[PDB]
């Protein structure tokens, strides 16, 4: 079956370089143009560029925000398309998709996250949103990299729980907030504990919340 | 910036690609091959299995015999041996309803099950599934006690299978006479292709039950006196009556490839037509048979030259056979195209005319030959019929041992016919199966587990014996294939066993030990209870030379031992690997501050191996150091923290050694406690006949031992401290501040404290707990009694040697509990073989071993199916 298996991303400091791969299978790679499209966190699909098939010259076009910094290449013997990113910026943080075709994108890869940051690994600081139906929660601040997971009462409490997408603050560190809405009987043998877990800095925190 | 030519280039390419997919979908709907994934056959000639059919025909034997007396009947036929036998219990049927049940219904239910086992499908996975049932069958007179209407309607023969097995596709009984089972097959392939079902059972069944059929044909004059069919012979004088079951399991080939099903063959095309206006209601029509053969070629995209074998209707009628030979000569006999003469035969020469089962019995024969590349042989008695023109040389009877040779497509194909007396005809093209082309913990083994299962003990031993015979009969069958089949392609019932062997000869020998009630080295047996597993982590006593050194390879094991190595190297001067692997100037296993952290490491690592293999603890329970291991397995405490508790606690113990002693007293409790008066304390009760007396003051111990000499079996523990006594109180303050940074968490697996005597949350296990655990009596007997009376069915001791296994069994005996007690490693065996044996045993008790994660995936092999334990039921109205 048609396959476009991507690989080659991850964390990388600004100014450095990074090359993504797209390995095709199940179809005649050399017959297609191949394009790269990216999506910054939360935002839209943005065109990066493409390379024509050899039959149409095997030539390349790029978006203005990457021209001279990024270059697209292809290797029809290994059926691989490449994106070579140079002089990376934080603004180049995104999921990168390769896609079959240069005008009709009729098959896409799973995508590859590229995070451009000079932040160093760091554990979270957990603060409780005391329950000023009652609402209480946990504020998981100032960690790096993602992810960080949160549960309530070691997974016993799942009804009324919302854990929010992490946000990236100007410091370059991430912050996440988790909340649970509970009956105002907030003392009736109902102790509430958020369990936050940040593997990339070997951190495990349990916090109680109360007024 | 893209030229118009480039853009329209990509749309055109997409349009023609979409067109290729559409036209491939059209071909699928019209002519997708239907994979035959399973087959069962209970036919005359003592043929209980498809392979028995192969043996009967390559041995040139037939089956004609005088009528049996078991039925309430100058009279010969072809009869099934156990037509009346039925395991009513297996299917949840009362013996009252089973007696009232047409044998046709009973034989269909049993043969369907075997077909599902031949397809490697554990029938429980099909409950609520989309599976159809297509039974070719004809009403016979069995009832001429209640449930007699449901036991004799034709519609219930198909619906009863749906009900028992919980299937939800269409369930039809169809009657087209001798063509009934090929029509059933044809309808099921249409149903699969229409997506009405995703799997189908199709076939036919008949059993001679009522007075009519045999005497009805005698007056009619179509019967031979021998009871033998002589198809295509000048000695043809009628057909011999027969009976049987014959079913196949049908699946769209694309789905069978995708689920990795062994395919026996494919239905490449079939057709069903009618004689129409012929010389009479029962008269065959040669032109109608050409029409149906040519339609089958159309729907398979082949021509006559591509089929090398024809399995004919062949009944042995003097004027029936020339009609069929004429129609074959005009189709298969022309345009042979130097493919060699087509080879002709009829399973009816060997088993008689199986009536509604004739057709799929012919398919089953053809599949047998396709497995081996060998033309399926026919008896062929006497000379070729003078009424038939073999002058062309293009049709030849399948006399003996012939190589089955493929067509220009390199594919081996056969055509199968069945013509009914009502006039409805069928022909099916069976092609050989396409090429099938396409991660293990406990990696290297050498030996191999074979698990067995049945509803009762006698059925279990029968399964062992029959698998023993089959393996003795077929050496060279890969043991990994027997194991994977028996583990994954079979359903698991309550009574279980497993044999662990390195070669087919050892497997046969140990399977026969299971067939007898024998208790031999590589054999385990038990019954499967639900209720959950308790992982048991004992106290002192499990150590041995490089315990589990052989397990250090297994990647999930060595992974865990690595984390212990890091943590233990910072906290103490040494590591676990130095002590277990060869010891080059490494700490001595005799030191209490090395054996306890090293044991901790081996038990946590074993428990992880167990879990990686599918065994889930429902609770944990420890004994002194051991509750530390349990606390980590249960997630109350990280591995780092637990390795810190055991390191620092055993170093504290070392600091107070000397002047202490511990002895084991084979006695009850209050008893020893009473005796303890004057003459110091009970530090452990583990079992109702096993107390550990400490009190140190070794002098005291030295005295009690003496006294015990009178009659009490007492033995000294090779250890010079006295824990669970006041002897440990000096370490209290230093140990509780040394462990002040431990972080106990809520346990993910329930945790039963033999200190508290009840389940704990997990956060209670701070440094203070670990001191009390060292200071206070280990109330372990109570802890087992508590867990038994809450329903736990399996106790697994996770340790490099069993120490508490005995005392747990004793406690269960006094509680009259059925619960099992298993171990993990043993002193002599800490290898991957001993652990495989531990898994095998845990399996026989209900533990869920992902046998596929442990061994890998092998191939399905045709092993015997369930050993039905039938009583006879034959109503005589």
């Amino acid at each position: 079956e048609v396959q476009l298996v991507q690989s080659g991303g991850g964390l990388v400091q600004p100014g450095r370089s990074l090359r993504l791969s797209c390995t095709a299978s199940g179809f005649t790679f050399g017959d297609y143009a191949m394009s790269w499209v990216r999506q910054a966190p939360g935002k839209g699909l943005e065109w990066v560029g493409f390379i024509r098939s050899k039959a149409y010259g095997g030539t390349t076009e790029y978006a203005a925000s990457v021209k001279g910094r990024f270059t697209i290449s292809r290797d029809d013997s290994k059926s691989i398309a490449y994106l070579q990113m140079n002089s990376l910026k934080t603004e180049d943080t995104a999921v990168y998709y390769c896609t079959r075709g240069g005008t009709l994108f009729d098959y896409w890869g799973q995508g590859t996250l590229v995070t451009v940051s000079s932040a160093s690994t760091k554990g979270p600081s957990v603060f409780p949103l005391a329950p000023s139906t009652a609402a209480l929660g946990c504020l998981v601040k100032d960690y790096f990299p993602e992810p960080v997971t949160v549960s309530w009462n070691s997974g016993a409490l799942t009804s009324g729980v919302h854990t929010f997408p992490a946000v990236l603050q100007s410091s370059g560190l991430y912050s996440l907030s988790s909340v649970v809405t509970v009956p105002s009987s907030s003392l009736g043998t109902q102790t509430y504990i958020c369990n936050v877990n940040h593997k990339p800095s070997n951190t495990k925190v349990d916090k109680k919340v109360e007024p | 910036a893209s030229t118009d030519s480039e853009k329209v280039a990509e749309y055109l390419r997409r349009a023609t690609l979409d067109l290729r997919a559409a036209r491939q979908r059209i071909r699928e709907l019209e002519s997708e091959p239907i994979a035959i994934v399973g087959m069962a056959c209970r036919l005359p000639g003592e043929v209980d299995s498809p392979e028995r059919l192969w043996e009967l025909i390559t041995s040139g034997r037939d089956s004609a015999a005088e009528v049996p007396d078991d039925r309430g009947w100058r009279a010969h036929g072809n009869f099934m041996a156990g037509a009346g036998d039925f395991d009513a219990a297996f299917f949840g049927i009362s013996p009252r309803e089973a007696l009232a049940m047409d044998p046709q219904q009973r034989q269909a239910l049993e043969t369907t099950w075997e077909a599902l086992e031949s397809a490697g499908i554990p029938p429980e996975t099909l409950r609520g599934s989309d599976t159809g049932v297509f039974v070719g069958m004809s009403h016979q007179g069995y009832a001429t006690d209640g449930y007699l209407l449901t036991g004799n309607t034709a519609s219930v023969a198909s619906g009863r299978i749906a009900y028992v097995l919980g299937l939800e596709g269409p369930a039809l009984t169809v009657d087209t006479a001798c063509s009934s089972s090929l029509v059933a097959l044809h309808t099921a392939c249409g149903s699969l292709r229409d997506g009405d079902c995703g799997l189908a059972v199709a076939g036919g069944v008949s059993v001679m039950a009522g007075p009519e059929v045999f005497t009805e044909f005698s007056r009619q004059g179509a019967l031979s006196p021998d009871g033998r069919c002589k198809p295509f012979s000048d000695e043809a004088d009628g057909f011999g009556l027969g009976e049987g079951s014959a079913f196949v399991v049908l699946q769209r080939l694309s789905d069978a490839r995708r689920e990795g099903r062994r395919v026996l063959g494919v239905v490449a095309g079939s057709a069903v037509n009618q004689d129409g206006a012929s010389n009479g209601l029962s008269a065959p029509s040669g032109v109608a048979q050409q029409r149906v053969i040519r339609r089958a070629w159309a729907r398979a995209g082949i021509t006559g030259a591509d089929v090398a074998v024809v399995e004919a209707h062949g009944t042995g009628t003097r004027l029936g056979d020339p009609v069929e030979a004429s129609a074959l000569l005009a189709t298969y006999g022309k345009s042979r195209g130097s493919s060699g003469p087509v080879l002709l035969g009829s399973v009816k020469s060997n088993i008689g005319h199986a009536q509604a089962a004739a057709g799929v019995a012919g398919v089953i024969k053809v599949l047998l030959g396709l497995e081996r590349g060998v033309v399926p042989p026919m008896l062929c008695r006497g000379e070729r019929s003078g009424l038939i023109d073999w002058s062309s040389g293009e049709i030849e009877l399948a006399d003996g041992v012939r190589e089955w040779s493929p067509a220009a497509d390199g594919v081996r194909r056969a055509g199968v016919s069945a013509f009914g007396v009502s006039g409805t005809n069928a022909h099916v093209i069976i092609a050989e199966p396409p090429e099938p082309e396409p991660r293990r913990m406990l990696p290297a083994t050498g030996v191999v587990p074979v698990v067995l299962s049945a509803r009762t003990g006698a059925a279990l031993r029968a399964q062992a014996g029959r698998l023993a015979d089959h393996l003795a009969a077929h050496p060279g069958i890969a043991p990994a294939d027997v194991s994977w089949t028996m583990a994954r392609a079979r359903q698991h019932f309550e009574e279980r066993a497993a044999v662990l062997a390195a070669d087919t000869a050892e497997a046969v020998h140990r399977l026969r030990a299971v067939a007898d009630g024998a208790v031999v080295p590589g054999v385990v047996t038990g019954s499967a209870s639900d209720g959950g597993s308790v992982f048991v982590f004992p106290g002192q006593g499990a150590q041995w030379e490089g315990m589990a050194r052989e397990l250090l390879p297994v990647p999930v094991f060595a992974e865990s031992i690595a984390e212990c190595d890091a943590v233990l190297s910072e906290v103490a001067g040494f590591s676990v690997s130095e002590v277990l692997e060869p010891r080059p100037d490494a700490p001595s296993l005799e030191r209490v501050d090395v054996v306890q952290p090293v044991l901790f490491a081996v038990m946590v690592s074993l428990a992880r191996l167990w879990r990686a293999c599918g065994a889930v603890p429902s609770a944990v329970i420890g004994h002194s150091q051991g509750e530390i291991a349990a606390a980590v397995v249960a997630g109350a405490l990280s591995l780092e923290d637990g390795m810190r508790v055991v390191a620092r606690r055993s170093r504290a113990v070392r600091a107070v050694a000397g002047r202490g002693s511990m002895l084991s007293v084979r006695g009850g409790r209050s008893d020893v406690e009473k005796l303890l008066a004057d003459d110091l304390e009970v530090a452990a009760v583990n079992g109702p006949d096993a107390v550990v007396v400490a009190g140190d003051a070794q002098a005291a111990r030295e005295f009690l031992e003496y006294c015990e000499g009178v009659g009490i079996r007492a033995r000294a523990i090779p250890v010079d401290y006295a824990s669970h006594t006041a002897h440990v109180e000096p370490v209290r303050d230093e140990l509780v501040q040394a462990l002040a940074g431990i972080t106990p968490r809520r346990a993910e697996v329930p945790f039963f404290s033999t200190l508290t005597g009840d389940f704990l949350d997990g956060t209670e296990l701070d440094a203070g707990y670990w001191y009390r655990n060292l200071r206070h009596p280990v109330e372990f007997h109570s802890a087992v009694q508590a867990l038994t009376d809450q329903g736990y069915a399996t106790f697994i001791e996770v340790s490099p040697h069993p120490v508490l296994a005995s005392s747990v069994q004793e406690t269960l005996d006094d509680a009259e509990s059925d619960a099992a007690v298993l171990g993990t490693l043993e002193r002599d065996a800490g290898d991957a073989d001993r652990f495989l044996t531990a898994l095998a045993d845990a399996h026989t008790r209900g533990v869920a071993v992902d046998w596929e994660a442990v061994l890998g995936r092998a191939g399905l092999v045709d092993l015997p199916g369930y050993p039905f334990q039938g009583k006879r039921f034959w109503l005589l109205p």
